[PDB]
């Protein structure tokens, strides 16, 4: 009995980085009009790049011959990207090329 | 590191210089007689050929290389399906799944894990080893062109 | 010889001769797709192959350290620094004639007297 | 012209903007849940789900002591799902693929009515091809077509 | 010759990790129509990206 | 001044600071030692695990594992 | 020979380009236009 609940929801698809990302497994998006940043909470803003403009034949969709429940979310809307007290990083990215064994 | 591979992968251009009718057929381990590329491309879940010729050919604008795609658009023409690809490459090597239905999946399996070890061994990397076949074939067409 | 493709089937467009008005056509032979023909041509061999001498021709040519560097001028802007390389169409009969690419048009002008 | 072996006498004797915030979806959401990617291959730019018409429907289609190998876990457990869904209609088929590499790090942020979004982790991804436009085949017919 | 040494083998993931923190593509996101001027990346002969 | 630039005797020194630290016979020493370092890690965890299969009737099996050596 | 483009057209009697093409290779390889076979370059030597 799969139903598409509205499809109409328009969704965006972000590429994060891994320390933010693994700490998401909540901040306020500024967009300013063709440049967008985001303020997380205390901290880092973030540009978030237009990655992919028109982004059709993208969709998503939810699970609730073995049929299941399946139900629809809403369509792709823009392709994006976060892109990033830089040194901090830069040193932290520079400081996991440190791994050994015993 | 490990196991020690040998298996080795081999892209065979048939037809000598000057004349016609020049396909293209690489040999795959566990499969005796060589299949051509481009039903190879049809079992890894690629159909269309206007995106073998976009993974191979990297530049539109060369009519050569496109050119002599021909032959392996027409015997990728005979067979369209990639179900009946993976049943082709199924029946042709490796003869005891006796079943079809262990056969395709065998066959499937084959292409997942035997061809090309490297990279990695695990399942929907397909894609992947697509763009690396094509380029492969681009090597070889290039080498071809005497460029 | 710069064939297209079908629309939805992606397949080569075979030629396809129109009997009935008597012109040429393109067809998909797994659908029901055949346009026009906007050219007569189909097939072109060219035997003798002159292309290809120029290949690998990149914007960041002029940052390679392994290439040489000459001090004639462009017949465009004027620039005498340029850096030169001969035919990169690999084969017996291919001529020594050098290969002249501006560091600031990124013009290519060759340096053969005979024909230009 | 000769060979300098005295050096150590001499180095001893030298030395308008829009602000909306974003939160997260409580897990209960998320247990319930699943999300997942789509991803056609059809070039054609448009084929929206309200164009592929209803009732759309996707869903999947004696010895003695001895030796046994071995295996793991999220390997065996996709592994033993090695079944693909389909979504139809009772006719246009679109059958779907693992993508497996592009899960790596993918946030959705759903826009709602306000300005904020809804950011959701992606599970899984997946490529839906559509499949048997021209409708042909032969199997056998095909093995002895291809022998001439 | 008298200053010639050969290699051990090092790892190469950590390189492969570094390489997609500054925007390398994945191989399986290519499209040559819409990146013709993209170098490619060979790791160990792999192509990643 | 110190940053003078180095002529073609000088040269040497660095060939001596070179043969301080490998040796001449380097090469065997830095891949055996590496050897005896990752290579007895590796190849022991990489296939260290057997299990046999019992079957009774109540299934069972057993299984057997290597860890870190040890070499003296 | 007066033509500053030396052309050559030919025509015959399922689609005619396949069977244009077998021709093309007979036309270059199986014709020879002079000269007696397994002979090249002839060097004059006083
Ligand atoms: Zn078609
Ligand atoms: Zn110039």
């Amino acid at each position: 009995d799969l139903d598409l609940e509205r499809s109409n929801r328009q969704v965006w698809l972000v590429r994060l980085p891994m320390f933010l990302a693994e700490k998401w497994r909540l901040g306020k998006i500024r967009i300013n009009k063709s440049k967008i940043t985001l303020l997380l909470n205390e901290p880092h803003e973030y540009d978030l790049e237009l990655t992919k403009k028109v982004v059709e034949n993208e969709y998503v969709f939810t699970e609730q011959t073995i049929p299941k429940k399946t139900a629809i979310v809403g369509t792709v809307c823009h392709e994006c990207q976060v892109m990033p007290y830089h040194k901090i990083v830069e040193q932290r990215r520079n400081i996991v090329k440190l791994n050994n064994k015993e | 590191k490990g196991s020690r591979f040998i298996s080795t992968l081999q892209v065979k251009l048939y037809g000598r210089e000057g004349s016609s009718a020049r396909t293209i057929k690489a040999t795959l381990p566990y499969i005796k007689q060589d299949i051509p590329i481009v039903i190879i491309f049809r079992a890894l879940g690629i159909i269309p050929d206007g995106e073998i010729l976009e993974h191979i050919c990297y530049d539109v604008n060369d009519w050569q290389m496109l050119e002599m795609l021909k032959p392996c658009v027409e015997d990728g023409f005979v067979i369209q399906d990639r179900e009946t690809a993976l049943d082709f490459i199924g029946r042709r090597g490796t003869a005891l799944g006796i079943k079809k239905e262990k056969r395709i999946q065998y066959a499937k399996d084959i292409l997942q894990k035997e061809f090309l070890p490297h990279i990695t061994q695990l399942e929907g990397f397909e894609s992947r080893k697509a763009f690396f076949l094509g380029y492969m074939i681009n090597r070889l067409l290039l080498c071809a062109l005497d460029r | 010889t710069t064939f297209r493709f079908c629309r939805d089937c992606n397949n080569m467009l075979y030629p396809r001769e129109d009997k009935e008005n008597n012109r040429l056509l393109f067809e998909c032979r797994t659908c029901s797709y055949v346009e026009e023909a906007g050219s007569p041509l189909v097939y072109r061999h060219e035997l003798i192959t002159n292309i290809g001498e120029t290949a690998g021709v990149v914007q960041d040519i002029g940052s390679d350290p392994t290439l040489p560097r000459s001090d004639r001028e462009c017949p465009k802007c004027h620039s005498r620094e340029n850096v030169f390389f001969q035919s990169q169409q690999r084969r017996k009969d291919t001529s020594m004639v050098l290969f002249f690419v501006c560091l600031s048009c990124s013009h290519i002008f060759t340096s053969d007297q005979k024909n230009k | 012209f000769i060979k300098r072996d005295r050096m150590r006498r001499n180095f001893l004797r030298m030395r308008e903007y829009n602000e909306f915030p974003l939160r997260a979806i409580p897990k209960e959401d998320l247990e319930n849940m699943r999300t997942h990617l789509l991803k056609f291959q059809s070039k054609k730019k448009i084929n929206p789900v309200t164009d592929f018409h209803l009732p759309v429907r996707l869903h999947r289609k004696r010895k003695t002591r001895q030796l046994k190998v071995l295996d793991e876990n999220a390997k065996k457990l996709r592994f033993e799902e090695f079944y693909p869904w389909v979504m139809e209609d009772f006719y246009n088929t679109w059958v779907g693929s693992y993508e497996a590499g592009n899960s790596d790090s993918y946030v959705l942020l759903s826009v709602e009515d306000d300005g904020s979004f809804t950011m959701i982790p992606a599970d899984k991804v997946y490529k839906f091809t559509a499949r048997n436009k021209y409708a042909t085949x032969x199997x056998x017919x095909x093995x002895x077509x291809x022998x001439x | 010759s008298l200053m010639s040494c050969i290699s051990v083998g090092t790892d190469p993931m950590p390189i492969i990790t570094f390489l997609s923190e500054w925007g390398m593509e994945p191989l399986e996101d290519y499209v040559p129509h819409q990146s013709p001027d993209a170098t490619r990346v060979f790791v160990n002969g792999v192509w990643h990206g | 001044d110190e940053s003078a630039p180095i002529t073609a005797e000088d040269s040497w020194a660095v060939i001596s600071a070179f043969f301080r630290e490998k040796g001449l016979v380097s090469q065997q020493l830095d891949s055996f030692n590496q050897f005896v370092d990752y290579t007895l890690q590796d190849i022991i965890c990489e296939d260290s695990t057997l299990i046999l299969e019992q079957l009774a009737q109540i299934s069972r099996k057993y299984e057997i594992s290597f860890g870190k050596i040890y070499v003296t | 020979d007066n033509d500053e483009k030396l052309i050559i057209r030919c025509r015959v009697v399922a689609e005619e380009d396949h069977m244009l093409k077998k021709i093309e290779n007979t036309m270059l390889e199986n014709i020879t236009l002079r000269g007696v076979e397994n002979i090249e370059r002839v060097v004059m030597m006083k």
